[PDB]
C-alpha cells in the first residue's frame, strides 16, 4: 500500500539535527524498503529524489524512529523556482520509560535480557525493538 | 503554582505543579512522598520535566536529555514508577 | 534508592482510601502526600513488585465491596433504581480515584504485565487471576458490571420502564435517580472499546423503545 | 529565555523555570508560593554565590548553564529570624554500576 | 587530479563476490570520496550513475581494499542494446603479510598494537588503518 | 576440478593438487616423483581412509572438502615388505592465544 508513485519528475531535497546515525529509507514502487547513506549529527546532504516518493527517516545502529519536518514521513513536493525541499530531521518526544530503555537495550547483550530484574512484560518490551514494518502496518 | 515532592533522603523538591502532573503517576497519586526515590533521581526527574517543558516542540534545536548511567538505571525505575 | 514496601501498609491503606473512595480529598492531597507514597513504594517495589499481591487483595476487597453493596440491592429491589445506580457512583467515582491514585499499579505493574482480553478468551493467560489485570478503575467498574448490573438488570429495567410509562401516564417519578440508572449501565462498558453502548442498548434501549411504542399506540 | 533551576536549600530543591531576564525577588515569590516563606526570609545564592535581590538571573544562569536537562543550583538559606542559615544538604549520591554496564 | 567527469550522460550498471560488506565510494566532481550504500556479502543492486564518472570499493568495517572487475578502480560505459554494465567485485590476493595484519587489526583495540610480541616496524605497518586518501595519493 | 592434498606420512607431508578425476594410483606416482617409493609400496589414505589404486580422489578429496586453503590429508604409509607400516605424526598444536586476542 505504501509505495512509492513512479512518478518520474525529479524533485532535489536538502536532507540531521539530532545526536543519532540517520538512516534514511526509501519505499520502493512495489512497498519494498531500501536504506540509503547515513548522515552523522549536524551534518548536511544535498540529495535527488522524485515528487510522491516515500522516505522515512531511522536511527542506522538501533533502528529507532526519527522525524523529519517535525512529522514521522517525508514526500518531496515541486522545486518551486528550482530551490530544493529541506528535510531537518529531528528527535520526537521520547517517554521518559523509552528513554530510559534505549539505554538498556544498548548495553545489555540480547541474551541476557531474561536475566533481567524485571516482570515479563519489561522482557517482551525489550525483545520488541524499533521494528520498521510493524511501523509500516501502523501508517497503513 | 507548586507541588512538593520527597525523595527517599528526605530531600524536598519544589516544582511547578504542571511539570509534575506530566507523570501518569503523580496524576494518579499535594506533597507526595518517595521514599524509593532517593535526591539525585528525583532531581534529575525534576530536569526531565524542566527539559520536557521547555523542549516539547521549541523553535531551538533538540539536545539529547543527558542521563548519567548510574542514575539510568534508578531514574529508569522512577520513569518506569511514574510512567 | 528504588526499593521495596509491603503490601500489608500499601494494600490496607489503599484498602481504606479504595473504600473512603466516594470522596477525593483524600486523592487531591492525601493521595499526593501518603496514600500514593505507600502504594507506590511497593507497586513496582525494587526487587519484586508486591503489585501482583495488591492487584489480588484489591480485587477481592472490591469483589467484597460491590457484594456489600449488591446485597444491600439485592433485598432491595425497589431501590435498585436508586441504590444499584448510587452505589455504581461511589464505587465508580471511587474507580475513578482508584484510577487517580493507581495510576502508577495501572501503568507499571498492571498494563506492563496486562493479557488482552482476546488472549484470556481464546486460551492463554497469566493476569486473570481473579478478573482480568485491568486498571483498577476498569477492573471496579468490569466487577460492577458483573456483580451488580448483570444480577439486577431484569428488576432495574423493570423498574425504569414502569417508572417512565407512569411518567407517560402523568406521574412525576425520581428524574435524577432515572436519568443516573440508564448513565451507570453506560459507563459500565465506557472501557469496552469495541462497543462502548452495546450493554446499554440490548439491556435498557430496545426494552425502552418496546414500551414507549405501547405507550403512545394507546394515547 | 527560560532558565532551568534547582533551588536548594538543606534538604529543600526548587525544581522551577524563570526567564533569563526575572530578577531573584520574583525567584523569591516563587520560592513563597512553593514553602511558604516570603522572600525576605531567603536569600537565593546562583549556586553557592549570594544573589542580590535586584539582580537578573542572566547576572551566571543563562539558558544554556541553567538548561532544563541540566539545571543550575540556586542555593537557598532561609532566614530563622535575623540570619541566614548556613548555606544545600548535597544530593545523595547513587550506588556503583552493576559490572554488566 | 582523480575526480568524476560531469557528462550528464547516464549509464545503468549491475553492482559482491566476497564474504565481506562492501562500501561502495565514488569520487565526487571535486575529488573528494563520497560514501554509497554497502552490499552485503553474495548481493546484489542495478543502480544509475553516468558516463566518466570514478567508483571505487572499500570494505565497511576495516576499510580494507577491494576490486571491481580484477580493477581497482570502475568507469561506467554506453549501455550497448540497452544492457546493464556488469561491475563484479570480489577480494584481491592479497600479501600473506597484509593478510596477517587484517587478522590482527581487526581483532586487537589500537592503543595496545604498541604492547604486541613482534618488531617495531610491525607497529608502523599495523596502524595503517587502510587509508584512502593515501591510496588516492597512490593512484596520482 | 583441482584438490589440494596433504599427502603426509609420519613426519613427511606433500603438499599437491591433483584433479579430482585422477587417481590414486597418479597420486602415489606424484609421490614417487618425490619421495622416490613406487606405488605399490605406498599406502594412500583419503585423510586416515584406505584408498584403492583404481579410484579417482573424488572417490572423499573433492574440490571444497580438498580446498587449497584447506587440503584433504592424503594420509601415506609406506610399505613394510607386504604391509604397510601403521598410518601421520599430526602437526603440532599452536601456542594458546594471546588475552588481547
Amino acid at each position: 500500500v505504501l509505495r512509492s508513485v513512479n512518478s518520474r519528475e525529479p524533485s532535489q531535497v536538502i536532507f540531521n539535527r539530532s545526536p543519532r546515525v540517520v538512516l534514511p529509507v526509501w519505499l520502493n514502487f512495489d512497498g519494498e524498503p531500501q536504506p540509503y547513506p547515513t548522515l552523522p549529527p549536524g551534518t548536511g546532504r544535498r540529495i535527488h529524489s522524485y515528487r510522491g516518493h516515500l522516505w522515512l527517516f531511522r536511527d542506522a545502529g538501533t533502528h529507532d524512529g526519527l522525524l523529519v519536518n517535525q512529522t514521522e514521513l517525508f514526500v518531496p513536493s515541486l522545486n518551486v523556482d528550482g530551490q530544493p525541499i529541506f528535510a531537518n530531521i529531528t528527535l520526537p518526544v521520547y517517554t521518559l520509560k523509552e528513554r530510559c530503555l534505549q539505554v538498556v537495550r544498548s548495553l545489555v547483550k540480547p541474551e541476557n535480557y531474561r536475566r533481567l530484574d524485571i516482570v515479563r512484560s519489561l522482557y517482551e518490551d525489550l525483545e520488541d525493538h524499533p521494528n520498521v514494518q510493524k511501523d509500516l502496518e501502523r501508517l497503513t | 503554582m507548586y507541588v512538593k515532592l520527597i525523595s527517599s533522603d528526605g530531600h524536598e523538591f519544589i516544582v511547578k505543579r504542571e511539570h509534575a502532573l506530566t507523570s501518569g503517576t503523580i496524576k494518579a497519586m499535594n506533597e507526595v512522598n518517595f521514599r524509593e526515590i532517593p535526591s539525585h533521581v528525583l532531581s534529575k526527574v525534576c530536569m526531565y520535566f524542566t527539559y520536557k517543558v521547555r523542549y516539547t516542540n521549541s523553535s531551538t534545536e533538540i539536545p539529547e536529555f543527558p542521563i548519567a548511567p548510574e542514575i539510568a538505571l534508578e531514574l529508569l525505575m522512577a520513569a518506569n514508577f511514574l510512567d | 534508592k528504588p526499593r521495596v514496601v509491603d503490601f500489608d501498609e500499601t494494600w490496607n491503606k489503599l484498602l481504606t482510601t479504595i473504600k473512603a473512595v466516594v470522596m477525593l480529598e483524600y486523592v487531591e492531597r492525601a493521595t499526593w502526600n501518603d496514600r500514593f507514597s505507600d502504594i507506590y513504594a511497593l507497586c513496582v517495589a525494587y526487587p519484586e513488585p508486591l503489585g501482583e499481591r495488591l492487584y489480588t487483595e484489591t480485587k477481592i476487597f472490591l469483589e467484597n465491596h460491590v457484594r456489600h453493596l449488591h446485597k444491600r440491592v439485592l433485598e432491595s429491589e425497589e431501590q435498585v433504581l436508586v441504590m444499584y445506580h448510587r452505589y455504581w457512583e461511589e464505587y465508580s467515582k471511587g474507580a475513578d480515584y482508584m484510577d487517580c491514585l493507581y495510576r502508577y499499579l495501572n501503568t507499571q505493574f498492571i498494563k506492563k504485565n496486562k493479557l488482552t482480553e482476546a488472549d484470556l478468551q481464546y486460551g492463554y493467560g497469566g493476569v486473570d487471576m481473579n478478573e482480568p489485570l485491568m486498571e483498577i478503575g476498569e477492573l471496579a467498574l468490569d466487577m460492577w458490571r458483573k456483580l451488580m448490573v448483570e444480577p439486577l438488570q431484569a428488576i432495574l429495567i423493570r423498574m425504569l420502564l414502569r417508572e417512565i410509562k407512569n411518567d407517560r401516564g402523568g406521574e412525576d417519578p425520581n428524574q435524577k435517580v432515572i436519568h443516573g440508572v440508564i448513565n451507570s449501565f453506560v459507563h459500565v462498558e465506557q472501557y469496552k472499546k469495541k462497543f462502548p453502548l452495546k450493554f446499554y442498548q440490548e439491556i435498557f434501549e430496545s426494552p425502552f423503545l418496546t414500551e414507549t411504542g405501547e405507550y403512545y399506540k394507546q394515547e | 529565555m527560560d532558565v532551568f533551576l534547582m533551588i536548594r536549600r538543606h534538604k529543600t530543591t526548587i525544581f522551577t523555570d524563570a526567564k533569563e531576564s526575572s530578577t531573584v525577588f520574583e525567584l523569591k515569590r516563587i520560592v513563597e508560593g512553593i514553602l511558604k516563606r516570603p522572600p525576605d526570609e531567603q536569600r537565593l545564592y546562583k549556586d553557592d554565590q549570594l544573589l542580590d535581590d535586584g539582580k537578573t538571573l542572566g547576572e551566571g544562569f543563562t539558558s544554556q548553564t541553567a538548561r532544563p536537562q541540566a539545571p543550575a543550583t540556586v542555593g537557598l538559606a532561609f532566614r530563622a529570624d535575623d540570619t541566614f542559615e548556613a548555606l544545600i544538604e548535597p544530593f545523595s549520591s547513587p550506588p556503583e554500576l552493576p559490572d554488566v554496564m
